[PDB]
This record gives structure tokens, sequence and C-alpha cells, in this order.
């Protein structure tokens, strides 16, 4: 990690092209001399190289993996890294080693730090959830009692207080993925607001704000007014032909309902699954990144544009058989 | 270079690429390096490839 | 710009009470703290009699005495919330009072966290320690020898994160703490020993298991019976070592207890006050044993009756209890041995003024005097009250029984319009049965608002008070729809028609849902006697906030600001919004302008084009923080009240679209205070806005000339040289910017109360700090001082 708030020079690749959210993995496949050289002395010195946004602001990400695929007479690197803390740029020179001033973290206290009745101090410390809609209530009763100390209701607090948000974020994304409710979400709302920042389908300039934004309470806040309004997906380069929609977003498996997988060739495709959508060949399975499914392309019937994969396979009562994969870079979320 | 025209596969030497040239062939072999979109020509390729992220 | 805080009314809400032998050694001292304020008392036969008042530079949060061995009397140590200690002596030269620092020191840590149920400061029987739970996991010591004037102090580590309350063990071999924690297997209370030579804890007279699942209060029991005794939320448990005993008293599960006192030395005699006012005395019952020792037969819990809902509690002498409150009035009342013919024991013998918490109000000269009053809200739950300040302080009141929301006045009547919130329960019979009969129940002319346009716990109930200025009487109560929450209310004129009318902005409040789907703008009108339903209009979300807009309402619906317009048809119209990103909660105008802000310091300046007829974003600043109040200082500056107990200012800027945006800051200042309303009045210098805290604590907040401000900011670090502080904290550290992890000097910002101190200091003194820069710098205050 970075000091907080501090001036280092970091090394860029330049065959990223992506945005990226702290604690999501980047997945990389590297065939050229010049991207090999800089993933191996980044293992000897900090490990850690640059991936700007698209030119203000970025995130910095860590080598946590290192594959060595010498085939065909030609090196293939195969390298995944996580992110780790944003920053803003000061001066990027191709030598492309950028200046860069890290952005540090806001938190902050909880609304009543400094309405509490300190005769009420110690009765802050609530026993644990049990594993309820009537709970609920008492953790907003007993935690901003002390409104009434002030000229704002309870209610009103709790959609500031980070524990009651996460919890209705939770709510959703049980919906989204079957098996997503034990120690998959990090307690810390710093880190499960940027959890979320990656498992949404949203463009790239929603993806940039939610990265400018400083405090995790407002990001959560955020996060949760994209996850209500926009109940549409559709597709970016014509717009008003909407694709699919949330109530149909599923999860295949374990890693959630969209996660980054790469081609053969090297080019990485954050694939949202779903069950329907509206709006290019026949099944094959090489390389298919779901074992046991078919896949096919597809595209929009306004703008022809790529839109994703169909996969659909035999086997036997499989589940799920229609199905669909579309590539978060072609899509566009709208509020219906 | 040394490139392959079809699947744009990278080969060190011409030896290897002519080796693996002759393996496509289907009356459809441009295959797209993103989407794995299937094109006739190369006249075909070089629009759809620059329509995707990149 | 440059402005000016003094205080007008020091602060009237008690944070804590201890009694000892502080002045002599045989009086009996009472000292009180006001937040910042410090009130020295001598226990009379008939009552308390003043003896001192001093402020410190910083809220007093931990407040102890103590008497080591070899000493006159008690000394005394307090703790800010800016970690500041200090141990005070009292020093009298015949008739010169003087409350001298025996020793001072800052114990702030630059890492830590600060715990869940805030500073905890305990003191060793023996005087040997000063144990400060500082953070989570931190337990700092400071050594009490008569070599440490600094303070110097070494912490421990320890295993529990999750502690409750700690005290020091009386009776023991070695210095012994005492403390309830909670880990993920429950809830425990368990001892350690603390060596001052290792510096480290040593193994504990005892460790108990399990405790109750919500106990949050420790008491040490003293010599006598020894141990420690744990209150929870039905039960109450006492542990000593092999020694334990339970009770489970009816009487105290409708509420949980948060403050607790000592009657006798002997511990036998406990109070006990809850959150809603009761008042308790938990007995030991000591069985004399047949060996000079005594031992704990049982345990016993009666109700003496019902006071002030108390923050903190104290007997003094002959049945005497002190009841100092944060939400009513301070009360000194008398314990009775009889039971008297209602039940309770306990008799008011003496109130005191109690303005926090100041949640809204509006400055009025009802007399057509051209001076200027202050009629404020009050209180909480039966505390609500409204008080009226004049001008020493004259301040009325009139005592409501329920909770005062919002105030307004209105002059067509001559009257003010009161937003009230009553708690009710539900009956087995399927109603709302009120708790005591209130300003709402108990009034001449009730009205339950029909609507119908939306078609044993406890359930909020909103609702409207009419009242006249001058009986101060209850005219009229409007009961809005059942589940309705009523937010903002305005008195004011909607364009041409000439009739006044009360709007109130009211939402539609569910646990199932979180957020505002609904809500109404109801305007009413008081003329013939009686409240008049003049239309409301049905919006979706909460009406957080509405200002007049010259001739136009404006009104905030969650994000949406939006301009409503009065027809000829005694109805509404949606002229035009503006959409926002943020909760519109805060709307302040100031002519063609509109100052919208959230509850995380997102100000945001509009501008309403009368010939484009919308409003138009100008400029705006977010920076993520907790924002309790905000308002207009004039067409460029703004101010509010931030974070823990500041207060900012920012201005417009002097090319760019992106730098003519971008709204700068100038004034940072910490008050002290949590101000939750800004209200425009008064009782050389321009703008006179006034603020109400929950402290009670009235402010002035004025603005200055740049050649002044240059002057005043002078003499303030010349008066700090001369003026003896009582912690010796200095000045510049307490008005410093200071949230949880910021910590910025103070600029931008002059205090009154250390300029308004230059009259109260000598001759020697004077003419000392005005060296290189007399009876001019009097002028000057005097002119200051009118404000
Ligand atoms: N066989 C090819 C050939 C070229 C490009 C791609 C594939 C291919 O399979 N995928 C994706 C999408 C389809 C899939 O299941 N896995 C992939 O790696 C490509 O982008
Ligand atoms: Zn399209
Ligand atoms: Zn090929
Ligand atoms: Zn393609």
């Amino acid at each position: 990690l970075h000091d907080d708030d501090s001036c280092q020079v970091i090394p860029v690749l330049p065959q990223v092209m992506m945005i990226l959210i702290p604690g999501q993995t980047l997945p990389l496949q590297l065939f050229h001399p010049q991207e090999v050289s800089m993933v191996r002395n980044l293992i000897q010195k900090d490990r850690t190289f640059a991936v700007l946004a698209y030119a203000q602001f970025g995130t910095t990400a860590e080598i946590y993996a290192y594959r060595e695929e010498q085939d065909f007479g030609i090196e293939i690197v195969k390298v995944k890294a996580i992110g780790r803390q944003r920053f803003k740029v000061l001066e990027l020179r191709t030598q492309q080693q950028a200046k860069v001033q890290i952005l540090p973290e806001c938190v902050l206290p909880s609304t009543m730090s400094a309405v509490q009745l300190e005769s009420l101090n110690k009765c802050q410390i609530f026993p644990s959830k049990p594993v309820s809609y009537k709970w609920w209530q008492k953790y907003q009763k007993r935690k901003f009692h002390c409104a009434n100390l002030t000229s704002w209701p309870r209610w009103l607090y709790s959609l500031y207080d980070a524990e009651t948000l996460m919890d209705r974020i939770k709510k959703q994304l049980r919906e989204w993925d079957e098996n997503l409710k034990d120690d998959s979400l990090p307690s810390n709302p710093i880190d499960f607001s940027y959890r979320v920042a990656a498992c949404l389908p949203i463009d790239d300039v929603l993806r940039i704000q939610l990265l400018k934004i400083g405090s995790a309470i407002q990001r959560l806040r955020c996060e949760l007014d994209i996850m209500n309004k926009c109940t549409s997906l559709c597709c970016k380069q014509c717009q008003e032909t909407e694709i699919t929609t949330k109530n149909e977003i599923f999860s295949l498996s374990l890693c959630g309902p969209m996660a980054a997988y790469v081609n053969p060739h090297g080019y990485v495709h954050e694939t949202l699954t779903v069950y329907k959508a509206c709006n290019i060949g026949r099944p094959s399975t090489e390389h298919s990144w779901f074992p046991g499914y078919a896949w096919t392309v597809a595209q929009c019937k306004i703008c022809a544009s790529h839109i994703g994969w169909k996969f659909t396979a035999t086997k036997k009562d499989m589940s799920p058989q229609k199905f669909w994969g579309l590539t978060r870079s072609a899509l566009l979320p709208t509020i219906p | 270079k040394h490139k392959c025209k079809y699947c744009s596969k990278v080969f060190g030497t011409d030896s290897s690429l002519q080796i693996h040239l002759r393996s496509h062939t289907g009356e459809r072999p441009f295959v797209c390096s993103v989407c794995g979109h299937r094109f006739t020509t190369k006249g075909n390729l070089k629009v759809h490839f620059h329509r995707h992220p990149q | 710009s440059y402005n000016y805080v003094v205080t007008a009314q020091k602060p009237t809400a008690v944070n804590g009470c201890v009694t000892g032998h502080f002045t002599s050694a045989e009086d009996l001292n009472l000292l009180i703290a006001k937040n910042t304020r410090l009130e020295i008392y001598v226990v009379t036969a008939e009552g308390l009699r003043p003896v001192k008042e001093v402020g410190m530079y910083g809220k007093i949060a931990v407040m102890e005495l103590f008497r080591p061995k070899g000493e006159s009397k008690d000394l005394l140590f307090i703790l800010t919330a800016k970690y500041n200690a200090c141990i005070l002596e009292y020093k009298q030269s015949g008739e010169s009072i003087d409350i001298i620092t025996r020793a001072h020191g800052n114990v702030q840590d630059r890492i830590g966290r600060p715990s869940e149920t805030g500073i905890i400061g305990i003191i060793d029987p023996e005087c040997r320690m000063i144990g400060l739970r500082l953070y989570d996991g931190l337990f700092k010591v400071i050594p009490l020898d008569r070599d440490n004037k600094e303070l110097k102090a070494f912490n421990i580590r320890l295993e529990e994160l999750h502690v409750i309350d700690v005290k020091f063990l009386y009776g023991c071999q070695a210095p012994t703490i005492c403390f309830v924690y909670q880990d993920p297997q429950g809830r425990h209370v368990k001892t350690y020993e603390v060596s001052l030579r290792e510096k480290e804890f040593n193994k504990g007279p005892w460790k108990q298991e399990n405790v109750e699942a919500e106990a949050s209060m420790v008491i040490a029991v003293p010599e006598p019976f020894g141990g420690a005794i744990i209150i929870g939320q039905e039960s109450i448990t006492y542990h000593n070592g092999d020694k334990y005993l339970a009770i489970a008293p009816p009487i105290i599960k409708q509420s949980t207890i948060v403050c607790h006192n000592r009657v006798d030395p002997n511990g036998s005699r406990y109070l006990l006050g809850d959150m809603e006012g009761r008042l308790f005395m938990l007995l030991l019952e000591k069985e004399e044993q047949m060996d000079g020792t005594v031992t704990l037969k049982d345990l016993r819990v009666e109700l003496l009756g019902e006071t002030s809902i108390a923050e903190c509690l104290t007997y003094l002498d002959n049945g005497v209890v002190f009841v100092g409150s944060r939400l009513g009035d301070s009360q000194l009342v008398k314990l009775n041995v009889d039971s008297n013919e209602q039940g309770s024991y306990v008799v008011a013998m003496e109130t005191f003024t109690n303005l926090g918490p100041i949640v809204d109000m509006c400055v009025v000269d009802l007399e057509r005097q051209g001076q200027g009053q202050l009629v404020t809200c009050s209180g909480a739950f039966k505390e609500g009250s409204l008080r009226i300040i004049r001008n020493k302080l004259h301040i009325r009141t009139v005592p409501l029984y329920e909770s005062p929301r919002k105030i307004c006045y209105q002059e067509v009547s001559q009257c003010f319009g009161v937003l009230s919130s009553r708690i009710e329960v539900q009956d087995t019979s399927g109603g709302t049965t009120a708790l005591r009969p209130s300003a709402s129940t108990q009034a001449l002319s009730s009205s339950v608002s029909s609507s119908k346009l939306f078609s044993g716990e406890e359930v909020e109930v909103h609702n409207l008070l009419i009242i006249d200025q001058h009986t101060f009487e209850v005219l009229h109560a409007h009961q809005f729809l059942q589940n309705e929450y009523a937010l903002s209310l305005v008195s004011c004129k909607l364009g041409k028609d000439p009739n006044t009318y009360f709007i109130v902005g009211t939402a539609m409040v569910y646990p199932e849902e979180a957020e505002p789907k609904q809500g109404r703008i109801v305007v009413f009108q008081y003329s013939d006697g009686k409240l008049q339903t003049v239309a409301e209009k049905e919006v979706k979300g909460a009406v957080y906030s509405m200002v007049e807009f010259n001739g136009k309402l404006l009104a905030s619906i969650n994000s949406t600001v939006r301009l409503y317009e009065w027809t000829t048809e005694k109805e509404l119209r949606t002229e035009c919004n503006h959409y926002n990103n943020i909760m519109a909660l805060y709307l302040k105008t100031k002519g063609d302008f509109i100052l919208v802000g959230d509850l995380m310091r997102s100000v945001l300046l509009l501008a309403y084009k009368p010939m484009e007829g919308n409003f138009e974003e100008i400029a705006r600043d977010f920076n993520p923080n907790w924002m309790s109040a905000v308002e207009i200082l004039d067409d460029d500056n703004f101010l509010g009240a931030e974070n823990a107990f500041n207060l900012f200012v920012c201005q417009k800027d002097s090319t760019t679209d992106e730098e003519r945006q971008h709204l700068q800051e100038v004034g940072l200042f910490h008050l002290g205070e949590f101000v939750n309303v800004f209200c425009h009045g008064s009782l050389p210098t321009q703008g006179s806005v006034l603020f109400g805290t929950v402290n009670g604590m009235i402010g002035l907040v004025t603005s200055l000339s740049e050649s002044w401000y240059n002057l005043l900011l002078d003499m303030q670090n010349r008066l700090n040289k001369v003026i003896k502080s009582v912690g010796k904290i200095e000045h510049s550290f307490w008005r410093s910017f200071h949230t949880e992890r910021k910590t910025e000097p103070a600029t931008g910002f002059i205090d009154g109360d250390l300029i308004e101190s230059f009259l109260d200091i000598s001759r020697p003194k004077m003419q000392e700090v005005v060296a290189n820069l007399a009876d001019d710098l009097i002028k000057v205050v005097e002119e200051l001082t009118r404000i």
C-alpha cells in the first residue's frame, strides 16, 4: 500500500483499457516483451502498477497471480491483479511512469457521535443480529433515539447510516445471487462499497463517478440509487432499444452475476448473466467460459453492435439451459 | 510479425505460421479477435473489429 | 468575509454532577458541569449557595473528585472531548477565589479508535492512578505521584474490544478494575489487577463467565460489602468472587437504567434513574453476622417517584437529591419517608431553567418595541416547553408535556403555530393511548385531518398547535393523519391574497418503506378562532423544508427543489422544478438566491432568473461531513455548523466557469455546541444571526470589516498571554477545527467571548497587551458588548 495523500511515481501498462475498482480482479494476457518485462520488475520491488481511467483519476493494482505459457515459440504470460488505492494523476510521461497523487479515504463517525447523551453512551452496543423486519426497527429506535435532540427525525438519519444501507443492498444481491448470504460481503463499509461498484452492470461514466466519491456512506447511497431506479439495461450505441432488465439478472455460479473473463486472444469481457432479453453463428464450445454450455454471438437489431453471447448446451436436465451473457462495455443502464 | 490473418494468432517463425494457416478454411475463416464473429473477407473483419472495445 | 461569534446565553443543560469536599475540607460541595461551564456550590441546610463559575476551553466529559493522602482537601480531575487532562485545586486568598491547576496534560494518541460507549474516566479508591478508556483495546494509565506534573502515561493492551463500562473495585489488595464486555460468545464481566512496576495487567481476583445480554452499568460497592453491582435491562446482579446475587424486579422492566448515585458511603442505598425520568432506590439488605463480618442477604428496588428525565443524580443531605437533566429542567427534590397519597416519595424543591435542546426558534418583538425577543422550542417528551428570552435574561416558560418540533410567528392573528410530536402506545382495545394528558389532548378545540387521500409498541403522532402570543394558551391542536410526520412549517404571504396562511410540510413514514414515497403540503388558516383546511397538495415524498420565495411557495420534495404557485382558485400549481442528485433537506433564500444542502455538507447554490422563469445552478461545493444547520450570511457568504462542534463559512470566488462554480471556504471555527437552527434578528458591524443549540446555549454571529478583523485577531493572540486559563489550555487549540480525524487551526472567525474578557482584566494587563499596536480599545469593546 501507499501512504495516504502521498505523491509517488508508478509505472503504467499501455495495454490496459479498463477502469479499475478497488478490490476487483484484473485478468491479463501479455504477448509483447515490453509488458512482460514490467511484470518481472514489479514482483521484485513494489508489485504495484497504475490502471489509468479514461485521464483524470484511476486505481493502483497489485500483482497476485503470474503464469507462464511458452507455447508456439512465443511466451504468453497470464497475470491477475487486484485494485488498491484511488488517485489523481499529476503528470504522465512515456519515457510511462506517471506522477500520481494518492487519494485518501474519507471516514466519518456515526451520525449520532456528537448528539449522543453521555448517559445513553453505554446502551449503544447491541446483541448480535438474529439470523427479520422487526429487529431492524429496534436498531433504528435504539441507535437513533438521540435524534429527538436534533431538528431531524430517526428514519431520515437511517438513510445516512452505513449499516442500515448496507443491509438493504445485500437484500437485493440475494435475488441476483442465490449463494450470496455469508462472509462473501466485507463488514467494513469502505470495502463493501467498492465490491458492489464492480458487481454492478453500469457504464463507464457511472463507474468514474463512484470512484470520485469520497465517503463510503455517499457511495453506498449512490450505489443504492442505481440499483433502485435503473431497472432497464440497453445498448449503448443505439440507446433507445432496451436489451434486458434487472428482474432477469442471474448468478450462474459462485463468482456472482458479473465476473471477468478472457478470450483466447487477450481481451477482458465482464459478462452479466441473465435469463432472457429482447433485440450470429451456431453453438460453439471451444474455450467455453461456462463448462457445459455452448456460446453463440449476439448483436443488436438497430445498430448491429456487439451485445454478448448466448450459451446453450445439452448434457441432461442441467440448470440452466436458456441463459445469456452480455458484456458490460456494450451495455447502458436506463430508467424505465 | 509472423502473425496469422484469420484468428490473429501470433507465431515466432514463418514456418509455424504456414503450419497453422491451413487449418481454419471453411468458407468463413476470419474470426473476430474479440467476440468470435465469423467473417468471409478481410474487409468485413477490419470494420467490425474497430466497432469493438478498442 | 470575516465574522464574529459571541455567546448570548450560557449553556443550560447539565451533563455532570458530583459531590465532595473541594472548597473547604468541612464544606459539602456540589460541582456541576454545564457542557463547557463548571458551577461550584456549597450545600447548606436550605439548598445550594453559589460559589464560583468558570469556563474551560473544552467540553467537559469526565469530572471526578478525589482526595490523595496528605492533602488539604479534595482535588478535581477534568477530561475534555479534546483529551485535555488537568488536576485542579481551590485557592482563596481572603476574598479572591482562584482555581489553580496542579497538573495539566494532553493524552490524545495519534492512533486509536474511539470506543462505542464513549470516554470513561475512573480513579483508584486509594488515589493511586487515573484510568482512562479512550480507545478500544487501550487502557491509558496516569500514575498519581506528586512528580507527575505533565501527566505522562503508559498504555496497556486489552484483549477485550467491546467493553461497556468499567470501574475501580473497592476493598482489594491491589488496584483492581472491573468491567462488562461483549464477545461473539455473549456478554461477560471480568477483572484485572494493575501493576505499576510491570506496567501491565495481572490476574484478577475473579471472573464470571456470563452476565445479562444488555448489561450497561457497573457500580463499585464500597468496603462494607465489596464487589460490584451490574444493572441491565431487567436484571440487577452482584458479583464478588464466590458471592453472587440476582434479582428480576418487574418494576424496572418498563425502561432502562442509565444513571446512578451512592447515597451513604456504606453502599446500602443506591439511587437509580432511567430514560423516562423515573427514580429508583436500590437497597442492599446487609445481614449482620456473628463475628464482626457483614454479608449480603438480598437485593431490593423501590419506586421513589418521578423527576425530570435524569442525566446525572446525586444525593446531598437530609433527603435532598439533585437531578441533572439534558432535556428538561434540572431539579432539586426532597425525599419523604412516608408514601404520599399518590405514591411518590418525591416533591419538587426547585427548578433550573433548561433551554436545551433548542430545536427551533423565531425572532419576534411581540411588544412592537423594536428590541427583539426569542420564542424557541425546548425539551423532549414531557420536558417539551417554549422559552421566551428577553433582556441578565428574562426566560419565561410554557410547559407543553410533549415534544415541540417547529415554531413560527403569525401576526395577522397574533399567535404562534407550533408542530408537536406526542408518543402513544397500542392497547388491546385497538387504539393509541397517550402516556399523560398533554397539550395535544388537553386542548379546547380538536381537529383530526380526514383527507383520506391515501386510502403494544411506541408510535409517533404529529400535531399542529396554535398558541396565542399573550396567554400562551393551547388554542387549537390539529391532529395530522395516522402515520403522518410533519417536517417543516412557515407563516408568510401567498403573493396577492392578503390572507395569511399556515403551511405545514409533512411526509408518510412507514417502517417497510425506507424512502419517503408520499407526503403532503397542507395550507391552514387561523382567523375565526379555528383552523381551516385551505386545500392540501399530494406530493410523492417528504417535504423537508419550505420558504417564502417572493409570492411563490418554495418546497423541497426529497431531491426535487420545486416552486409552487398560489392560484386565484385557492389551490397550488407546480411552476418549475430544479431536480438534484442530493436530498434537498435544507433550503434558505436571500432574495433571488436559493441555498440547498443535504445532511452531508453538500452545499449547492442555485439562482432563480425571473425572465427565464426557472432555477439554474450557479455553483456547488461538496465536502462529505455531517452538517447540522446552515444559514445565509449575505449574498456572497454562507454559514453552517458541521462535524463535531464546528462552524464553517463558505463564499463565492472573485473568471473561469469552473472557478466561479466552486464555492471557496474561508471561515473555520470550533464553536463547542451542536447548532440545530439559525435565525435572523437581534435583541459598525453588519448582520445579526442567532442560533440555538442542544445544550441550551444561544450565540450571535456578526460580520466585521478587514480592519477590525485584523485588529481583533491581533488582540486575541495578545489577550491569551495574560489571561489565565482553567486547565492551562491554549485557546487556539480549543477553537481549532476538530472532527474525529482532521485537526486544523482556526481561521476566519473571532471569539467574542475572548474579546469581551478585556473589560474584566486589570490595568497592568490592559496596558501590556496594547503595547506596540488604552482608552482606544475600551471604546471598541464597549460598542461590541451591545451585541
Ligand atoms: N473461439 C474464439 C475465437 C476468437 C474469439 C473468441 C473465441 C471465444 O470463445 N471467445 C469467448 C466468448 C465465448 C466463450 O465461451 N469464451 C471466450 O473466451 C472469444 O472472445
Ligand atoms: Zn444497439
Ligand atoms: Zn489462425
Ligand atoms: Zn467482434
